[PDB]
Order: structure tokens, then sequence, then C-alpha cells
RNA sequence: AUACUUACCUUAAGAUAUCAGAGGAGAGUCCUACUGAUCAAACAUGCGCUUCCAAUAGUAGAAGGACGUUAAGCAUUUAUCAUUGAACUAUAAUUGUUCAUUGAAGUCAUUGAUGCAAACUCCUUGGUCACACACACAUACGGCGCGGAAGGCGUG
RNA sequence: UUGGGGCCCUUUGUUUCUUCUGCCUGGAGAAGUUUGACACCAAAUUCAAAUUGGUGUUAGGGGAGCUGGGGCCUUUCAAAA
RNA sequence: ACUUUGCUCGUUCCCGUUAUGGGAAAAAUUUUGGAAGGUCUUGGUAGGAACGGGUGGAUCUUAUAAUUUUUGAUUUAU
RNA sequence: UCUAGAAAGGUAUGUCUAAAGU
């Protein structure tokens, strides 16, 4: 038989036909995309210190640091640090999502434009964008939006739109 | 007859094991797996310099001798001295035995000797 | 088997007159319907006649050059048309549990009371009373909205995309349905 | 370091092995898991060669250095056809009495995990 | 004997596996081996890495690798023109068979 | 048969980017697309390095499974589940 | 959550330590909360057993790295062939030599590659424990403090 | 209960067993400890709110009771000289 | 070896007597095995026992010495 | 000649039906 570890579910005699249907199954995609998910949210925030070696400090280190001054230290209350964590999670989550993207935004009607940052047109990335699209067997998956798919084809020239300023543009 | 289980049964007893290579392995033998997996405690590994002025040895095997590592380094000829090597069994081509063994008392296959008996 | 060299000793001893009982002809001729439906759920069980590979390309070359045996022929039409018409009268027993779906007597009586209530504005009120009666068909139907595969037999519906639909057809019942409605359409022409 | 004499390969878990291979190469990495046809997974694997020009060093006649080319690759998968030989290097990260109280840890916390799972689809 | 040898190894069942290996030791090719177990003449096996060894057979196996005793290795080296011949005497030894090529008997 | 903790790794890596090298010398990098049962691989959108050096590119590749010397699978499948060693299964069906 | 539709699939065999004895069940098998010995595992518990555990009476030190810098370091060595033209040493598929056409395929690198040696910087790891600032030793050296890590050996 | 001195506070989310309150002129107060409680990740319903699915945390030190084992001693009993 | 009769040496005690015998303990002591208790030191402390599996995982045996790992084309050699 | 009763599930899939306010 098999057993789906992520999935936490047997199945009947393993042939790579059920096996392989169970791998693309979305049920089985949500509970890996979880487990992945969690996996490395626990080793990014498990912080593990090194353990503490204290010397004896000597005389002359005593002196020097009890003539220095004392420094006060600033702490927070519960509530305070707890909004404090909740801010620096969501600020380092978005400057791991975003990414500059302005030559994109920047070469939007330039003669060759189609040709290289469709990304569907690609000449080495290209047919993995369109093998990968996946089947959609689902009606109310292609039924649920209802705007343009604004798919822009590889064959465009340099002819339609011969003013760039007319044609409305945006300010950066 | 499969003659591995007589194998299983020289425990701790000093070998000299001939690899496929050419390097021989000499040390305390442990328990056996039954693809002749040997496992050797306190080994002796060496290479035998072919003993004519103009002949090579091998280099693969004196590389495969110098990575693993405990290779003792002043020493003249290619001996590494080191615990707990495991071989892998395809590997051994033939195994000097102890010469104070009992063949007469160890090549008694017990599981043939039952299969006679009890048929 | 366990060892790729037994299972490869299982297909050459396979591989190493013609007629008689002991070869299944409609195999020889091509698709016998007891070996497409093998594994799957309408699965007959075994085929009775052996099948042998040495006679199988020994009739690829004699229908390539030497001859063909009508024999063979009319014992192949006579099992493809049988198993064709028992899944036709099978096609017939789905559409007839559809109807008797349709005809079921706590839904007639619903229908009937509604359409007792569909009885200028006059119209105006009746066309409302029978959009409501419509409605109410379409509620039955969206309770099951099931057509009938005509090949198969299978249940199927229209709600669903044509990406299931595609689905369905690519299946091993379909596909093996579909090749004996060919081989009887085939034989069915050309005999007449 | 001292490997106890009855240790074979499936209770030396989170060791750091130095497997030796068909080659000359070596691949110094902790070892976590492995198979019938000994064909291990090495976790930080590192691995190693002499080279065709500094094996001239190693040919019998201070002390010898041999230049070798650590090459990184992690999480290797071998293919067990091509061992040769595995010497263990270096003990874990964790004790023998750390890895007892954190395997007692780790299957209470599975037994817990299928009492709660089993009472939940029971409810 | 027809029975066994006709079939395949795996429709036999376990009484006859052994049955057979019996009959393959007995009355085939490694019967040479088997007979010089026996009679106690020396064999001569040529080693597939050029080594050349001569010894008596104490005990065999069906993968032909044997526990041997008294052997005495023979083999020649060269490096050109300059050519020598060796020898080592070895007590008692075990030959893992996968290196052997042609086992000879003695007359 | 059963097929223990490296054969099932490698089938936990499909999709994803991995590096082998043969037995041959040669070292392809790719997506992996269908691995199989007897390591034997796929590789899509590969970069073909010869065992002299000259890399090259190829679509798609099969290799035999008995060539592959290892195979580089990324960081995060150390997390894997099959890794761990106290695993509780629920009940057989 | 429930229901229906459709797709895909339905399990290699045997065993759980050995030897020996005693007893029994219609020559061999099977069994004994039967009996001895052997092997193995766990748990305890021990050895004057072996190895290892970092200055503060100071700004140090050990093991391992650097896929770090100086660094284009110092010394060497490489960078495609053909068909022809003009000349040309020349057994070759005009090879050698300068210039061009045409033709095969053609990882990048030449601040590279290979060899050699040093300096500087930066990481990771641990008992930074307790007592002491001391005159020991031929049977060479009270190994006669609390622990911890790893192995050896013995018993229950 | 108070006062003084030494050492540590990198415990960096200022004790890291959890929640709430709280702090460097301080080292504190309450509540909780496994058919549970708590922290977090994901998603769709168009803010939060809600449910469903996953990953984790639930600690360290000391003391009384009962108990497994070892060493020494004393008393008794059976056996060997 | 049992058995009896007297002599001699002798562990301890008594008696005829401190020559030496008679009687008793067939002893004082040492070792091994068991129970009790003293003290020291180390560990555990919420789950454990019996039974049932068309129960999971390990290990072994056999298919398996025939192209995908373990019964050889990596000592580069003619 | 020695008495034939075939499974019953698993995963993947869409659709229906439904449960929510401020
Ligand atoms: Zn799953
Ligand atoms: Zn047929
Ligand atoms: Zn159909």
């Amino acid at each position: 038989r098999y057993y789906c570890e992520y999935c936490h579910s047997y199945l009947t005699h393993d042939t790579l036909s059920v096996r392989k249907s169970h791998l693309v199954g979305k049920n089985h995609l949500r509970i890996t995309a979880d487990y992945y998910r969690n996996k490395a949210r626990d080793i990014i925030n498990k912080h593990n210190h090194k353990r503490r070696h204290i010397g004896k400090r000597g005389r002359k280190e005593r002196e020097n640091s009890s003539q220095n001054e004392t420094l006060k230290v600033t702490c927070l209350s519960n509530k305070e640090k707890r909004h404090i964590m909740h801010v620096k999670k969501m600020n380092q989550k978005e400057l791991a999502q975003t990414s500059i993207d302005t030559l994109k935004l920047l070469y939007d009607g330039s003669p060759g434009y189609s040709k290289v940052f469709v990304d569907a047109n690609r000449f080495d990335i290209g047919d993995l964008v369109k093998a990968s699209k996946l089947p959609q067997r689902a009606n109310e998956k292609s039924a649920h939006h209802s705007f343009k798919q604004t798919s822009r084809s590889r064959d465009e020239t340099c002819e339609s739109n011969p003013f760039p300023r007319l044609n409305n543009p945006k300010k950066l | 007859m499969k003659l591995v289980n007589f194998l299983k049964k020289l425990r701790n007893e000093q070998v000299t094991i001939e690899l496929k290579n050419g390097t021989t392995v000499w040390g305390t033998l442990q328990s056996v797996s039954p693809q002749m997996n040997a496992i050797l405690t306190d080994v002796k590994l060496t290479l035998p310099q072919p003993r004519l002025n103009k002949l090579n040895s091998n280099g693969i095997a004196m590389a495969s001798l110098y990575l693993t590592g405990g290779q003792q380094p002043t020493a003249s000829d290619n001996i590494a001295s080191l615990q707990y090597i495991n071989i892998r069994g395809n590997t051994i081509r033939q195994i000097i035995l102890p010469d104070s063994l009992n063949l007469d008392s160890l090549l008694v296959d017990q599981k043939q000797l039952n299969s006679l008996r009890r048929s | 088997m366990s060892t790729p060299a037994a299972e490869q000793r299982k297909l050459v001893e396979q591989l190493m007159g013609l007629h008689d009982p002991k070869i299944c002809k409609s195999y020889l001729v091509g698709e016998c319907p007891y070996d497409l439906f093998q594994g799957t759920k309408q699965s007959l069980g075994k085929c009775p006649q052996m099948h042998l590979t040495k006679h199988k390309i020994q009739y690829e070359r004699e229908v390539k050059q030497g001859k063909t045996f009508p024999e063979f022929e009319r014992e192949y039409l006579a099992i493809l048309s049988r198993f064709v018409n028992e899944c036709n009268g099978q096609i017939s027993v789905a559409l007839q549990n559809l109807k008797h779906t349709a005809e079921e007597r706590m839904k007639i009586q619903q229908v009937t009371e509604e359409l007792d209530v569909l009885d200028l504005i006059s119209k105006r009120k009746e066309v409302a009373k029978r959009v409501r009666n419509i409605t109410e068909n379409v509620g039955q139907s969206a309770q099951q909205k099931l057509q009938v595969c005509e090949v198969c037999g299978a249940y199927l519906s229209r709600l669903d995309t044509d990406r299931r639909l595609a689905d369905h057809f690519l299946g091993k019942i379909h596909l093996g349905y579909v090749k004996m409605r060919e081989d009887y359409d085939r034989l069915m022409k050309n005999n007449r | 370091i001292q490997v106890a004499h009855s240790s074979r390969l499936a209770n030396l878990i989170d060791y750091k092995l130095r497997v030796l291979t068909q080659d000359g190469r070596v691949y110094i990495g902790q070892l976590m898991a492995f198979d019938k046809h000994m064909n291990l997974v090495l976790n930080e694997c590192i691995e190693e060669r002499v080279p065709k020009t500094q094996l001239d060093k190693l040919r019998p006649r201070t002390t010898l250095n041999i230049k070798v080319e650590k090459r990184v690759l992690g999480l290797t998968i071998l293919r067990g056809e091509q061992i040769l030989s595995t010497v263990v290097e270096d003990k874990p990260l964790l004790s023998k009495k750390e890895r007892l109280v954190r395997d007692k840890k780790e299957k209470k916390q599975a037994q817990k995990q299928t009492k709660l799972r089993k009472e939940k689809e029971k409810k | 004997s027809s029975q066994i040898i006709d079939r395949p190894k795996h429709e036999l069942s376990r009484a006859e596996l052994e049955e057979l290996e019996e009959f393959e030791f007995k009355h085939g090719p490694m019967s040479l081996i088997n007979d010089a177990m026996v009679t106690r003449t020396p064999v001569i096996i040529s080693l597939r890495n050029n080594h050349k060894i001569i010894a008596r057979v104490k005990a065999f196996d069906r993968h032909c690798n044997m526990v041997l005793e008294n052997v005495k290795e023979l083999w020649t080296e060269k490096k050109g023109k300059n050519v020598i011949n060796r020898e080592r005497f070895i007590s008692k030894l075990f030959l893992r068979g996968d290196s052997v090529i042609v086992v000879l008997k003695t007359p | 048969t059963m097929n223990g903790i490296p054969v099932k790794l490698l089938n936990e890596a499909q999709g994803h980017i991995v590096s082998l090298e043969l037995t041959t010398g040669a070292t392809y990098r790719g997506k992996l697309v269908e691995s199989e049962d007897s390591m034997n691989v796929q590789l899509r959108d590969v970069i073909a390095t010869e065992p002299q050096g000259a890399v090259t590119h190829m679509d798609q590749i099969f290799v035999r499974g008995s060539q592959i010397k290892f195979i580089v699978v990324p960081d995060l499948l150390k997390n894997a589940p099959l890794f761990k060693k106290n695993s509780s299964r629920p009940m057989p069906p």
C-alpha cells in the first residue's frame, strides 16, 4: 500500500496511476503547502542562542567598568511588545515578498516588448508557462472572474501605437 | 549451502581483506551482513608497492587511501590507520583467514544439516 | 512479476492449422471485448479463448498480403452485435431510470398543485406562475441535471465544463465501447 | 574519535560519516538515512578529490600537504553502486542523554496527536 | 529431474528449490569443484586480476565463492622488457567468487 | 516492494530544481518532472555540463536510473516528514 | 457537513534466537509460565579502567572552517582546423610561414588555469567548575575534589 | 521582616513553562498546567469578527512519601572445614 | 570403610588431676546462600499486567549469481 | 465421484444542497 505522510490518509495498492493522481490532488497540495510554510516558519522563528560561558572578570577590568557609569535599560510592557512584534513580522514579510519591478513598467511600449517581458512568449521558459497553466476542470473557476485576459501576442509589430504620448500614458 | 554464513561465525578475529582495488584491510572483524558487508574495528589500511622499480601503483586507490583522512602522514609507504571502517560487500576480493581456526567445526552448516535430517 | 527477467520470460514465452476453438478469433481480428474491459467496473471476467501474439502477427502477415478468412469476421460480428445490443438495452434502462425519476408520484402531485396554481394581465399572472412552475421543473432538474452519454450509457451533465467531460471521454469504458460501436458500424455498412 | 564496536550503519544516524567511493572522491557529510542497497542520504556533504596534478605528492618516497577541491553539495542522496567504504568522522550535535529526552518527547507528542485525531473523527 | 529443470524457478516450492540445488551440484558444471572437494585433487584457479592460484577446496557455494587451503598465488608483472615472476603463500583463504574465470582440475 | 527513505525522498522532489551527476562524468540540472522507483529521472529545462566542461542546453532528458552517481535535492527537504523517527500512523483500511 | 456523477485501483510466500536433554500428542513433525548451556536486546549497577573538557596573577589560547582579503601576489604554460590564392620549408588531409576568401563545429575564462609560500581579518565549538600560587621524582612521578562527553570490561 | 557587600542580568520579546499586569531609582503581582490551555501559518466568504485545515509549546531546580539497584555493618538461619 | 579395646598429641569447657586420661561441645573461628534491620549513595515516580488481532514498523529466509545497486569490465594493460 | 456463491472499500473529480451576521 501507500501512505501520504503529509495527508495522513492511507491508500490501496500502490499503483503509479493512483499515486500520481493523489500527488496532484488539490487537497494534498493544500496540506503540503501548509506543512512546508509551517516548517520554514519554525526554523525562522526559533531563536537558539549560544550557550553562555561566563569567565571570572579580572581586577583592572572591574575597576574600569565600575568607574565608567551605569546606563539605563529600556523595557516595555506586555501589550507593547506584542504589538511591536506583530508590526516587525509583517514588515519582514513585506520586504521578503516585494520586488522592484520598474523595468517592466518602463519599457511598456517598446518595439520588441512582447518577445521578452510577456513571460509566456519567452524562448527559454516559453513552453513551460503554457504547459503548467493547469486543467481548470472547474467551470466555475473560469466563471468566477469577469475581466479581460489581455493576452499580448508575440506577432505584434512596431506599427501599432505609432505615437506613445497620444495614447494616454501614465507618469511614473 | 550459502558460504556467507561461514563468515558470520568469525567474530573478533583478525583478518586481512584484499579489496578489488588492491588495497588490503587488516583489523578486528565484526558483524558481517548477509551481503558480505564486513565491518572491521581497528584497521591498518595499506596499499602494496609493486616491488618493481619502473611500475606504478593504483592511482584511484592511492587517492582513496589519502581521502579516508586518517593517513599517518610522515611515513614512507601508503599506510593509513583508522578505527571502524565499514567495507561494502561487493568490493572484497579475497579474505585471508587467521591460521588458528578449526575449519572442521566452523564449516558445519546448521541449516543444511537440519534440511537433510528433517526431510 | 518480481524480477524483470521473469516478466520478460513470460512475454517471450507467450510470443513463442491456425483455426479451431483454441484461438479467440475476435482478438485475432482485433480488440477482443473481453480484453478491452479487463480491469474496469464493467469487467466480464476473463476472455475464455486464449490470446497469443504469434497467432496475431501471423494474422497481420496474412491480411497484409495473403488472404482474409470471413468466418473470423462473422464470429467477431456475432460477439460484437450481442454486446452492442445488450448495452443498447442498458442505456434504454438508464433513460428509463431518468423517466422513472421524472414521473415520480409526489413530484407529479407537487407540479400538479403548482400547475393548478398556474391557472392581458391574466396572461401576465399566468406567465409569472408558469415561470415559477418552470423554475419548479428546473428545481427538480437542479436535484439531478443528468443527461445520458449515448455511447457508454453512463450519466453526464451539461452544467459541468468541457474539461471534466474530456476527463470522462478518455476512459477505459468509453474508449472500449466507442471501439465496439465503430467496428459495428463498419461491419454493418460492409455486410449491407 | 572512538565509535562503539557493535554499531552498524543503522545506529550511526546523525553522525558525520566520510563516505569513500569508486573514484577517489569522498563525501564528508552528516548521515540521516540509508537503505537495503546502501545508498545513503548525506545532509551537508562536501565532495572532495585529489587532483591529477598533486597525486604525485602522495606517491611513496616535515610532512605532506595535499590541496583538495572542496565542492559543497547540499542534501545529496547517493547511489549505492558507487560506495566503497564508510568511515565515521564526527559525533553528533546532541549527546546520548539529550537524544533520549528528545525521543521520549517526540513519541509522547505523536501519541497525543493520534489521540486528538481519533477523538476528533469520532466527533 | 525434468520437472524442476523445465519449469521456471518462481513456480517451484521450497523442497524443490533445495532438491534443484543438490541436483545442480551433483550432476552439473559445479560437479568439477565438488569432485575436487571430495577427491582432494588440487585445483588451479585463474582469477580475473591476472593472479593464478593453486589450492585445495574445503567448501564451495552456488556463487563459486570457496574456502581454500594451502593457497599458492602466482602472478607475473612487468613494465616493459623488465619482467619478474612473483609468488605468495597463504595458508587458509576465502575467495569471493565473482573474480573467478576458469577453475581447472589437475589430472 | 518497499523503497525506503532515499528513493522516497527523490519522489518528494518532483517539481523542483535538482542537480545530478551521472557516472560518465556529466552534470545535468533542471526541474525534475517524473522520477521513478529505480531512480530513473526526467529533467526539464536543463543545463547540461559535458565531462570536459562544455555546457550546452537541452529541453528534456531521460537518464537511465543506473547511471546516476548522486542527486542534489533542495535544502528544505531536510524537514520532510519521512525523516521523522517516531511516527503514529492512524489505522489500516 | 450531506448527496449523486465520472476517473483510477484492488494485496510476493514463510518466520521471530540457537544447541542439547526430559516429558507428552498419530521415522520425522509439534508443544511444554519444562530444564541446562550459548547468543542477543533493554534497564539498572560497578570498577584507583582509557581519552578529552580554554588566560584573568590576564587582553591571551586550542580544534575546525572561510564557497575571506592582500591578489592582475611570485614562477611557468595555453588560446580551433580546412579549400584555395601570392610566395613556401616540404612523406599527409600544402602540415610548417604572413595575408585574405570560403567551410565544420565552436562553455566562459587569459585580471584565467596549474604549481609555491606567507601575512592579515572574520566565523563556529567548550566546566571558560571547585580547591590552590605550593618544591616532586626510579617501581618515574599520592590517577585520593565535584561533575560532564565518548569508548573498553565485568555483574545483577 | 530589614540592611550591607560580591557575582549575573546577552534574560537582547529583560527569565523563555503559558496568558494578563509590569521593570534598570529593578530582580515584581495575579491567573493557569494535557479528553485541556496557549502561540502562530494558511485560505474563501469583499476590513477586522467568524469557522475549516496545519505546525508547534505545555519547562528548569529543590524537599516529604512510596519504590528499583549497589557498597559497608549488625542480628538470625542452613551448608562446607 | 564400619567396629571395639588401651597409648600418644591436641581446639574449648568440666571431672578424676594439672603428669595424664575420661566425658561433653562433636565446639571458638573462616567461607557460601537466604531473611531482618542500621547507615551511605544512586535512579524512578502516571501509567503498568493478561488476552485478541484478515494491526503498523523492524530483522531474517526464499524467489534473487541474467540489462536498474550486493557474486565485478575503473590496478589502463594490448 | 470429495459438495463452485467475487468482494467491499481508497484516493482523485465536478455539480447539487446548505449553513452567517455587524
Ligand atoms: Zn495526501
Ligand atoms: Zn478474446
Ligand atoms: Zn461515456
